[PDB]
């Protein structure tokens, strides 16, 4: 019960919230602050996350309608997120925004109980060659959710 | 001050490298993290982002063959940069890999807010 167009619009609340994550803050919460202020860890320069992502407890429940709890943990992993003086910290980085996914149409790759694999093609917002996206849906607590953080970007 | 003939033989050495938000090896690169490991192959330079590059680089009213170009894409200033490497066009680590783009691109054109020398 994950149709090409359920999958899309789950595929671009996913988006949604791997963006606001990685660029440190929720713009729906309008009382956060932003803890400024540059570290190096581990040969990378790391920024904090805004209060509202400011801890791990803060950020997993943000993400926990849209990601499983093994693409929350992971992501975390993956991007060297680290808590500083109890502050939740991420590289500094920038987001890119030429995959136009809300004009993507989409493959069934495939599916078995409660998984389902689509290929997004997604075009480019500079006509350069459209690109190839999977995504994988999974059921977690009879919700679908995607199971990779960084899956759409 | 660079040498930019390495500059821009490193960039296009990783034409096709992908795309990782924040990222700065060759498994993965944002648009400022390539800018950033390509210049950390002669000097040292902090890693900051795009709009760190904007304000810590040098004024330049065009681009030489080395400087960097700048667009804002997904907000307002300086969101995206790659390295000017002559004949209108420019190298750049983007959300499907390192590639060469024109800035005579529709896209790209009325997006581009100047150039930085470093």
């Amino acid at each position: 019960d994950l149709s090409q167009k359920q999958a899309l619009q789950l595929a671009l609340s996913a988006r949604e919230h791997f963006w606001n994550t990685m660029s440190g803050h929720n713009p729906k919460v309008k009382k956060a602050v932003c803890p400024s202020g540059t570290f190096e860890y581990q040969n990378l320069q790391y920024v904090y996350m805004c209060s509202d992502l400011g801890t791990k407890a803060k950020a997993v429940n943000y993400l926990t309608p849209i990601f499983t709890k093994t693409a929350i943990e992971k992501g975390f992993k993956d991007y060297h997120f680290t808590v500083s003086k109890g502050k939740l910290a991420v590289p500094i980085g920038d987001g890119d925004n030429l995959l136009n996914w809300k004009k993507s149409t989409a493959k069934l790759i495939s599916k078995k109980g409660s998984t389902i694999t689509y290929e997004f093609t997604v075009p480019t917002l500079d006509g350069s060659p459209s690109a190839k996206r999977k995504v994988t849906f999974v059921k977690e607590n009879k919700k679908w959710k995607v199971n990779q953080f960084d899956a759409v970007i | 001050s660079l040498n930019v003939s390495k500059l821009v033989s490193d960039a296009k050495a990783l034409v096709g490298t992908p795309y990782k938000w924040g990222g700065t090896t060759t498994s993965g690169f944002d648009c400022s993290g390539f800018i950033w490991y390509v210049l950390n192959k002669q000097t040292s330079v902090g890693r900051t982002s795009t709009a760190g590059y904007w304000s810590s680089m040098k004024s330049i009213a065009s681009p030489s063959v080395g400087d960097f170009v700048f667009f804002t894409t997904y907000k307002s200033g300086p969101s995206h940069m790659g390295i000017y490497i002559g004949n209108n066009s420019f190298i750049h680590a983007g959300s499907d890999g390192v590639q060469i783009s024109s800035l005579n691109n529709s896209y790209w054109k009325p997006r581009y807010l100047g150039a930085k020398r470093f």
